[PDB]
């Protein structure tokens, strides 16, 4: 009955706990005791992009390391050239409350979503010079939190109704739906080889998903409050999470437990965004404090600080060739660091 | 992994008394605001009592204002409630409830149909 | 209900039977990758002004 | 020779003491201690992106007007040896001084539309501000010269004459502006001690030039202290505007802290 | 500069020319967030104010004396709201509607008000409070079937305050109960405030037509206080 099932669940949880305790034969910080610190990392602004009218809420770099897309809650999606600070495109939206955006790897499409439970897909290269709406994808019962392209005909969405979905653009219907969380989902990140993806939920829960089968394979716990950001390490064998309790942590998918935790005693505000560097030696985090912190991944110490914002930092990104860092905050400005 | 476990239920006569204990694991006990909620046979989730980080601020609902007493032990990781004179309108299932964020005075989403950080509950019957 | 408990039991059964390795191997792999691509990371090793499109 | 003759309508001024040297030194110190702070105000209001608004426009143009007027004043007031060369000065000073008051007037209007018509409009009004700031001084100087084109300059100082009533082409309009500001000032006051005090009410007096009336009450002997009071305040407006609208403002302090530490 | 650079700069200049029009249109429109429970009458107030003119949000536009208000109502969401509420930290006002004829559910409304009043991202946003369905309260109190002191003991020692205005000619008991309910909210509002935001209470029923003016007057008061803060 129900009681027998609950007892079985507790027993298997205990067995999993023993299996995970039996594997930690070494400490990450003790092997890395002999590694040289990177030193002090001072970074300066090279450009400041002005033009939004309200909070900037999402951002994304392009495959060409030269073009950006940015989204604001005044109802705008702007496409920038970061070399000359020129504006290439500016698109108005049907719904003002936007919470995510993305580029496509081929540079032909963009996507957006928000409180209205819809993902809108836009075409950049048309017969004329106009950017027009190609698709409206519907089927969720909650707001969209994140979306990322796989190719020109497949997209992934995560929502605040506790489920994730894979969509085929040409027809307009779901091919597979992933369930298992209890609270809302907050973020996603795609593998370098594009066959799996990770998810973090408004709980102390993160999961790994196989796209083709459509089922979960691993779950990870360890936080105290909501998870806010997540991303992949370059080799696809790690990920780093931030949470609304002033703690970041690193997980690996082969030892199946955490390895390092980045925290401090005077930090009492949560993390909003996370992003890795090219070689894996820098980990960049945003705090509503209102700062950005640059941590050394293998030592758990702050290598640098970035300041110059007057309000909460909400989005952060790095390039594919590793030549810049872009930061966007609730004061309506974007800044590029190098 | 956040865990909350309740204890102290049972059956009593009208006018009786008993004590409820909530035990905790998986977080720093001191930084969080704490609550008592209950569910009666045929209604939704209600709110009974509230206590703050240090214990210098308390709050009760009207219907139990003169009878039930709340306390917290931050070193033993426990929340305590004491019941002195019971009416038949108190037969219910009792849960102890946490807050989503540390260092905060607001408290959203405790009495919801699904909430992450909430225990299994205990049964109290008076007849 | 019964269905939720059964699904949770099945999920835990699937999860508790996965091959694992030790943590020292993960630490070694991460450190090795970090060392391999160190000379090409610009924000650790700044580039001369002649090749920097945001500074030049 | 001093600063009062701008509003001094009494041409029968006949002194019998050593007041003249004292007044001359006071006026020179007052003007020359300005022209250092006015540059600071113009720089702060021009090259800082976070301070842009309509009030910034008004302050910036007011500072420019005062700077140019007082620079001309210290250079060409007493060059009475060139009959057809200082006449042009008697015009330029006039025009620029008028612009000063007009800009002050607009500041009072900016008060009304933030406390009586509280809601923003869909259309901008910057062009009307520039059209009233420099339009009316131009119209007054043009018509005023048309009625009389030979009264610019006299035997004593190359300023607007006194022996005819043509001096009222400056004193006349000026008083009007002052009165209107007084009305607006009352509104601002009626809402500071009732809905919720020294610093703000004083800072409003440094831009609405209500002190100039001191110069209108200097009339005959035994009243020199009024001519003192006038000179001691007005000749230092450039000093006042800097103190209260550059040092005591949190926005400007934050802007200096951000820019200088970068 | 070649052909390409000139083309790029010209396109950028046109884009800025468009954003200038957008900024003027944006800053002259006011935005309000509407909140209430399922027994509130909130839908009826929406339908009433519409005379002044699946999906996860609903929008209404109305206009008073050439000022434009956009009111936003939340639908098709779950029962947890500690996340999307943060999107509403720069609105002019929150309109909170509450049913005052149901004694069993007033405590939940009070706790809701406490949670909204004390959040971190909403310490500058003011609240306009509507106490709805007054005729039902009048009928229930006059009939005398259920006693208010069963749920709130302190009502046994409450006296009508001197500044009351029972204008229409009602029974004194209606005035007592009505003002007791109002004071229950004013106590929370006054206790934790810091002079940075206020609460405006009103009594409303299902046939009133004066709600739009009430919102209008409260918004003028809010904006004057902002402009007075600008002059120190």
């Amino acid at each position: 009955e129900l009681d027998q099932l609950r007892q079985e669940a507790e027993q298997l949880k205990n067995q999993i706990r023993d299996a995970r305790k039996a594997c930690a034969d070494a400490t990450l910080s003790q092997i890395t005791n002999n590694i040289d610190p990177v030193g002090r990392i001072q970074m300066r602004t090279r450009r400041t992009l002005r033009g939004h009218l309200a909070k900037i809420y999402a951002m994304h770099w392009g495959t060409d390391s030269r073009l950006l897309v940015s989204a604001s809650q005044d109802g705008k999606l702007i496409i920038w050239d970061s070399y000359t600070t020129n504006k290439v495109h500016a698109i108005p939206l049907r719904s003002s409350w936007v919470m995510t955006c993305a580029y496509a790897p081929s540079g032909n499409y963009v996507a957006c979503g928000g409180l209205d439970n819809i993902c809108s897909i836009y075409n950049l290269k048309t017969r004329e010079g106009n950017v027009r709406v190609s698709r409206e994808l519907a089927g969720h019962t909650g707001y969209l939190s994140c979306c990322r392209f796989l190719d020109d005909n497949q997209i992934v969405t995560s929502s605040g109704d506790t489920t994730c979905a894979l969509w085929d653009i040409e027809t307009g219907q779901q091919t597979t739906t992933f369930t298992g969380h209890t609270g809302d989902v907050m973020s996603l990140s795609l593998a370098p080889d594009t066959r799996l993806f990770v998810s973090g939920a408004c709980d102390a829960s993160a999961k790994l998903w196989d796209v083709r089968e459509g089922m979960c394979r691993q779950t990870f716990t360890g936080h105290e409050s909501d998870i806010n950001a997540i991303c992949f390490f370059p080799n696809g064998n790690a990920f780093a999470t931030g949470s609304d309790d002033a703690t970041c942590r690193l997980f690996d998918l082969r030892a199946d437990q955490e390895l390092m935790t980045y925290s401090h005693d005077n930090i009492i505000c949560g993390i909003t965004s996370v992003s890795f560097s090219k070689s894996g030696r820098l980990l960049l985090a945003g705090y509503d404090d209102f700062n950005c912190n640059v941590w050394d991944a293998l030592k758990a110490d702050r290598a640098g600080v970035l300041a110059g914002h007057d309000n909460r930092v909400s989005c952060l990104g790095v390039t594919d060739d590793g030549m810049a860092v872009a930061t966007g905050s609730w004061d309506s400005f974007l800044k590029i660091w190098n | 992994q956040v865990q909350l476990q309740e204890s102290g239920g049972g059956l009593v006569q009208p006018g009786g008394s008993l004590r409820l204990s909530c035990a905790a694991s998986g977080f720093t006990f001191s930084n969080y605001k704490m609550n008592w909620v209950r569910q009666a046979p045929g209604k939704g989730l209600e709110w009974v009592s509230d206590i703050s980080q240090s214990g210098a601020s308390i709050s009760y609902t009207g219907s139990v204002k003169g009878r039930f007493t709340i306390s917290r032990d931050n070193a033993k990781n426990t929340l305590y409630l004491q019941m002195n004179s019971l009416k038949p309108e108190d037969t219910a299932v009792y849960y102890c409830a946490r807050c989503p964020a540390p260092f905060t005075r607001d408290c959203f989403d405790v009495t919801s149909t699904t909430y992450a950080y909430r225990g299994q509950g205990t049964q109290v019957t008076v007849s | 209900s019964i269905a939720q408990a059964r699904k949770l039991v099945e999920q835990l059964k699937m999860e508790a039977n996965i091959d694992r390795i030790k943590v020292s191997k993960a630490a070694a792999d991460l450190m090795a990758y970090c060392e391999a691509h160190a000379k090409e990371d610009p924000l650790l090793t700044p580039v001369p002004a002649s090749e920097n499109p945001f500074r030049e | 020779t001093n600063f009062a003759v701008l509003m001094a309508h009494v041409e029968v001024k006949h002194s019998d003491a050593v007041h003249d040297l004292l007044l001359d030194v006071i006026t020179w110190v007052g003007i020359l201690l300005s022209l250092v702070c006015l540059l600071i105000c113009i720089f702060t209001f021009c090259f800082f992106r976070g301070l842009q608004s309509d009030r910034n426009t008004i302050h910036k143009n007011l500072c420019i007007s005062l700077f140019v007027a007082e620079l001309l004043f210290l250079i060409g007031i007493n060059r009475t040896d060139q009959p057809i060369a200082c006449a042009v000065f008697a015009a330029l000073l006039h025009f620029f001084f008028l612009a000063a008051f007009t800009w002050m007037f607009l500041e009072g209007v900016q008060l009304y539309i933030m406390l009586v018509e509280v809601f923003e409009s869909e259309h901008s009004r910057r062009k009307y501000f520039y059209l009233v700031g420099y339009g009316m001084p131009a119209l007054i100087v043009a018509v005023s010269a048309a009625v009389d084109y030979r009264s610019y300059g006299t035997d004593k100082v190359c300023w607007l004459r006194l022996d005819t009533y043509f001096i009222w082409s400056f004193i006349g309009p000026a008083t009007l502006i002052i009165m209107l500001n007084v009305i607006f000032l009352g509104i601002a006051l009626y809402k500071m001690f009732h809905h919720t005090w020294v610093i703000g009410a004083i800072a409003l007096l440094c831009l609405l030039g209500l002190t100039w009336a001191f110069g209108l009450m200097y009339i005959n002997e035994s009243t020199v202290i009024m001519a003192y009071l006038f000179t001691i305040f007005n000749s230092l407006q450039g000093m006042f505007i800097f103190i209260f609208h550059c040092v005591l403002q949190k926005k400007v302090r934050k802007e200096y802290g951000k820019c200088l530490r970068t | 500069l070649s052909a390409e650079d000139k083309a790029a700069v010209e396109r950028s200049k046109m884009i800025e020319k468009q954003l200038q029009k957008d900024k003027q249109v944006y800053r002259a429109t006011h935005r309000l967030l509407l909140l209430g429970a399922d027994n509130s009458g909130k839908s009826t107030i929406v339908k009433q104010m519409r005379i002044y003119h699946t999906s996860g949000i609903f929008e209404t536009k109305f206009q008073v004396d050439k000022v434009n208000f956009h009111m936003f109502d939340v639908g098709a969401q779950r029962d947890e709201r500690r996340k999307w509420i943060q999107c509403f930290n720069d609105v002019t006002a929150i309109i909170f509607v509450v049913d005052s004829s149901d004694y069993n559910r007033l405590q939940e409304a009070l706790n809701d008000f406490k949670s909204i009043w004390n959040n971190r991202w909403l310490r500058t946003i003011s609240v306009i409070l509507f106490l709805n369905k007054q005729d039902l309260l009048a009928e229930k109190v006059l009939a005398g079937k259920s006693k208010i002191e069963d749920y709130f003991p302190e009502f046994a020692r409450y006296t009508t305050p001197e500044d009351a205005t029972p204008e229409p000619g009602e029974d004194p008991r209606v005035t007592r109960a009505k003002y007791f309910i109002r004071d229950e909210f004013l106590r929370i509002s006054t206790a934790s405030g810091d002079g940075r935001h206020y609460c405006y209470p009103h009594f409303t029923c299902s046939v009133d037509t004066e709600n739009a003016r009430r919102i209008f007057n409260d918004c003028r008061d809010i904006i004057q206080r902002m402009h007075l803060r600008q002059y120190e």
